[PDB]
């Protein structure tokens, strides 16, 4: 009674096979890239219009890469696009060494992860490899850790 | 003019006291989507009804 | 003397209708106990059986803690008052986790993200005195004279 | 002389028995060489790989993070005992979020809803000195000579 782990390992996708979940009906404001966190602006009609994070936001998700809905390489303002709000997923991130296990993430400007001392939220799942000069991480993301300030 | 100016139907038996009928009715939406997505909403339907005597 | 065409729009929402096939997860192991239950409102646990495992759920009161919402269901429902509800002694069907309408009381749109806080018969409120955890989805809509909001559940 | 008939009820449960089929979350691992983990009892992680995910983990310890209750499956052997166990070195399936049949060493029944608190080697106990996020599901039977209870483990 297993869970399979899943072969390539490149930012903005999925690593393994266990519960996730894809928000499919969004559209993008501005341009994103692969493996970065989003957040919610607006609703229309039923249609989240989303944003690469800013200072102060609450993430939502993480851009899920597509080979038929992006073909130049990223996001790009005005196109449908693939958000993935619960499970494993490799980010992008600018830090230097892998931190402790099962620790809470902090996600600087851009979204992108630079720390690993929050207080709630997304949690390290214990993968740690090394892209173009940078790094990339293995963040668990869940439904409702992080709830929008009143 | 009430008998001529007013339709008069005979689907009534003598022996009857109350009458009843159905109406109905439904809702939902569509979106737009792409390739990857688990968020196709979804549609329902109703009903009721009146009665006589 | 010219032809004509109109064009009309069903609604989009209906009380205790599931808002989409994301995550979601269904309790049908439970029975209503002392009364009966709205579809779209709150529910709370009195105790659970230790050997026989159903569960034992009444409608939301004061003081309690909410566990999920009933939904809608063409066949286990009773209708009484033009609406469906959940008779004494019959399984109910609660949700645990997902998207699903709920009856509401508020009159202004709420904030993507916020906390959900009801009423004390289990109705969403914008300034409700019961705090759960439970968030809002973004969906805010209307049907013929009842307010309907869309609400993100995650399990207890 | 006067025909009779007997009749009996199965025990509910085992030892890391998954109780429902409401959303379970189970990964595989390796045992540490250092001691073996008791079928039913909770783990916990020393050090996960870098490039993949794979986890080592052994039996719990005081001060420390549990991190999911091994399962029966195939992969699992008998103790001098004759107690269900798994082995130092071998495959170990951990369910990190669903009901399970876990074991205790308590003695009164527990509340729904509650916090659970466990004991050094991994046990469930009413005074534990390990905080935990899992909650108490209701179920409380008895294997022959062996206490059970039912755990909701949440996802960390």
């Amino acid at each position: 009674y297993e869970n399979l782990f899943l072969r390539p390992a490149c930012p903005g996708n999925i690593s393994d096979t266990s519960t996730y979940n894809i928000d499919g009906a969004c559209v993008a404001q501005g341009d994103i890239g692969f493996g970065s966190a989003v957040q919610v602006v607006g609703i229309v009609d039923g249609v989240k219009v989303v944003a690469a994070l800013p200072d102060g936001g609450t993430p939502y998700g993480i851009a899920f890469r597509s080979q038929y809905e992006h073909l130049s390489g990223k996001i790009l303002d005005g196109e449908v696009c693939n958000v993935v709000s619960h499970g494993r997923v490799w980010t992008l991130t600018s830090l230097g060494e892998a931190p402790s296990l099962f620790s809470k993430l902090q996600f600087g400007s851009g979204g992108v992860v630079t720390g690993g001392s929050g207080s709630a939220g997304w949690t390290f799942a214990g993968g740690f490899v090394k892209h173009e000069d940078g790094y990339i991480i293995e963040v668990q993301v869940k439904q409702n850790a992080f709830i929008a300030p009143p | 003019s009430a008998l001529r100016v007013f339709p008069v139907t005979t689907e009534l038996s003598p022996t009857d006291k109350t009458f009843e009928y159905m109406t109905f009715d439904k809702v939902g939406t569509a979106q737009i989507i792409a390739d990857y997505t688990d968020d196709l909403p979804l549609v329902d339907a109703l009903g009721t009804s009146e009665f006589g005597k | 003397q010219i032809n004509a065409s109109y064009q009309r729009d069903m609604a989009i929402a209906l009380p205790g209708m599931v808002a989409d096939t994301s995550k979601y997860n269904i309790d049908g192991a439970c029975v209503v106990n002392e009364g009966d239950v709205l579809v779209g409102a709150a529910v709370q646990v009195v105790q659970a059986q230790a050997v026989d495992g159903h569960k034992l759920v009444k409608a939301l009161t004061t003081g309690t803690t909410p566990y999920g919402v009933a939904i809608r269901s063409h066949w286990q429902t009773v209708n009484a008052q033009n609406q469906m509800i959940y008779e004494d002694g019959g399984a109910i069907n609660v949700m645990t986790s997902g998207r699903v309408w709920m009856l509401s009381k508020s009159t202004e749109a709420p904030t993507f993200g916020s906390a959900v806080k009801l009423d004390v018969d289990g109705q969403e409120k914008s300034d409700g005195t019961i705090e759960t955890t439970w968030t809002y989805a973004g969906g805010w809509t209307k049907y013929k004279d009842i307010q309907l909001v869309e609400v993100q559940l995650h399990q207890l």
